[PDB]
């Protein structure tokens, strides 16, 4: 996309994940499986949710009949008022293609957005502690226990702790 | 020309009556006198549906 990691350095998607829109898989001595990223997963709910909600919403409309009745010696104003519903017929389907159109690939963008984003948020975590081996993979250079995987997934890996361990296995 | 076997015609009227208002009719003949008038309260203005659809 725009931002280059759905369908683009994160090659495929995963349909083991159920739990979210976005999350991790990790695999170490003590087990292996999937878990979704909740805090970015309900960010884009909450705003998707707002979003069709504001297209759906921002429409609103009163009473109206547009039946009009003519006799034969009016088609001057009936061809009139079929200009009339004729012209709002053209203008809401230009709109409503337009937008559509144009919202879906701001959409695609803003799940392409929240996964990059998803990714930098580790990457800034383990500067060189890990090896970004692409893919949007990352191969830790020490042992990180499932208490370890927490930690990332909760923003607070503690980088001076397992720098000592990253140092000598980088070689 | 013949219209249902009818070499004449008849044109139909109609008019609203205010409330406590008086209406007076007079001929001295070719008038089709109302028998039946119609007390109403016309509310927001609507529309007419021409449809085989059921009710
Ligand atoms: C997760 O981050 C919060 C941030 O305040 C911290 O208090 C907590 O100890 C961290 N670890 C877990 C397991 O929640």
């Amino acid at each position: 996309g725009l931002f280059g990691a759905i369908a683009g350095f994160i090659e495929g998607g995963w349909t083991g994940m159920v739990d979210g829109w976005y999350g991790y898989h990790h695999q170490n001595e003590q087990g292996s499986g999937y878990a979704a990223d909740l805090k970015s997963t309900q960010n884009a709910i909450d705003g998707i949710t707002n979003k069709v909600n504001s297209v759906i919403e921002k429409m609103n409309t009163q009473f109206t009949a547009v039946g009009k009745e003519f006799n034969h010696l009016e088609k001057r104003i009936e061809n009139l008022n079929k200009k009339v519903d004729d012209g709002f017929l053209d203008i809401w389907t230009y709109n409503a293609e337009l937008l559509v159109l144009l919202e879906n690939e701001r959409t695609l963008d803003y799940h392409d957005s929240n996964v990059k984003n998803l990714y930098e948020k580790v990457r800034s975590q383990l500067k060189n502690n890990a090896k970004e081996i692409g893919n949007g993979c990352f191969e830790f250079y020490h042992k990180c226990d499932n208490t370890c995987m927490e930690s990332v997934k909760n923003g607070t890996y503690d980088y001076p702790k397992y720098s000592e361990e990253a140092k000598l296995n980088r070689e | 020309p013949k219209v249902r076997d009818q070499e004449g015609r008849m044109n139909y009227y109609w008019t609203l009556v205010e409330p406590g208002d008086k209406i007076t009719f007079e001929a001295t003949g070719n008038l089709v006198v109302p028998r039946y008038a119609f007390a109403m309260e016309r509310n927001a203005g609507s529309g007419i549906i021409i449809s085989d659809t059921p009710v």
